């Protein structure tokens, strides 16, 4: 596992991404995915392409479901962390890539698994959140799991696309648009004068 | 309070939070995306915001008179409008905590 961690790091630093995708990883596949996911979680979203690598890695092995899940996680993190015009454009592209992956799957299996919005992803290696009394707060033992269907991903895609259309029309709004709920986004589109996009958003939500 | 020479010197107190999409001066060929606002303008805009945070009743009138002076001019007035709008938006769902900023559009018109 430590040699595998070193191999994945050195190949990513050398930009030898093809070899990393083509290797068979007999029984080590989940560990490689876990290492690249842990690094994709630790690194800045604008400087290194680890989500695009995880996507290429899953597409090459015909694992369209995990490929969709990774690109959806990428789109969600871009929406939270990178409130720039370029971040919103990458977010729309990652949700589109997710939708395309799920459309290649049979409709019966076309669902992604998410921990509910508010599940603290403890950064692996964050000091345990101590209460005021210095005790380790017991991990809330129910990461409620939300199952997202293709229709809910289409709503999130339309919401990201409407955020991008507003940010393209006024680049100063990109910071506000990135956090706006569907209701706030209708109010912002109405102020800009983008009524058809506001109507489309009202119909979808 | 007055800008007789149109110097717009009050703009140093304001930091644009959104790029104004004004498509109507297609006429100087210097593409420079994204200058960070000068460190001076960041400190002065932080001063205006800091002076609003937990405002004592003795500073209420002086602070409104300061904002009135800083709202002279077309862009300055729009940034002041946006500041007073941003101060209202943080509590629509818990009617039992009177925790809204006293310097907000909601407080001004609800009081009237």
């Amino acid at each position: 596992l430590d040699c595998l961690r070193q191999l994945v790091v050195v190949l990513c630093e050398r930009s030898q991404l093809q070899d990393l995708v083509e290797f068979p990883y007999v029984n080590l596949h989940n560990e490689v995915v876990g290492i690249i996911e842990s690094r994709a979680r630790a690194v800045d979203l604008m400087t290194h392409n680890y989500y695009e690598l995880l996507y290429a890695f899953h597409i090459y092995r015909h694992n369209y479901r995990k490929a969709g899940s990774v690109m959806f996680e990428y789109g969600m993190r871009l929406g939270r962390e990178v409130r720039t015009l370029r971040g919103l454009q990458k977010q729309v592209n990652s949700y589109l890539a997710c939708l395309n992956c799920l459309r290649l799957i049979r409709p019966e299996y076309a669902w992604i698994v998410q921990p509910v919005s508010g599940a603290v992803y403890e950064r692996p290696g964050a000091s345990p959140k101590r209460n005021y009394d210095g005790e380790s707060s017991a991990v809330p033992s129910s990461s409620q799991i939300e199952i997202l269907e293709l229709r809910d991903l289409e709503k999130e895609y339309v919401l990201a696309q409407t955020r991008l259309t507003l940010a393209k029309h006024n680049p100063s709004t990109a910071a506000i648009a990135g956090s706006s709920a569907a209701e706030e986004m209708v109010a912002l589109l109405v102020q800009a004068g983008l009524f058809d996009t506001a109507i489309s958003l009202c119909q979808t939500f | 309070r007055k800008d007789p020479f149109h110097l717009e010197l009050a703009l140093e107190y304001w930091c644009p939070t959104e790029p104004l999409q004004s498509t109507s001066l297609m006429g100087s060929f210097l593409g420079v995306a994204h200058q960070r606002p000068p460190q001076r303008q960041v400190l002065l805009s932080k001063f205006v915001r800091q002076m609003s945070d937990l405002l004592p009743a003795t500073l209420y009138l002086p602070y409104l008179k300061m904002l009135r002076g800083l709202a002279s001019g077309p862009q300055c007035a729009h940034y002041c409008f946006s500041l007073l709008k941003a101060n209202g938006g943080s509590s629509a769902e818990n009617l039992q905590a009177a925790g809204g900023s006293p310097v907000s559009w909601d407080h001004f018109f609800h009081s009237l």
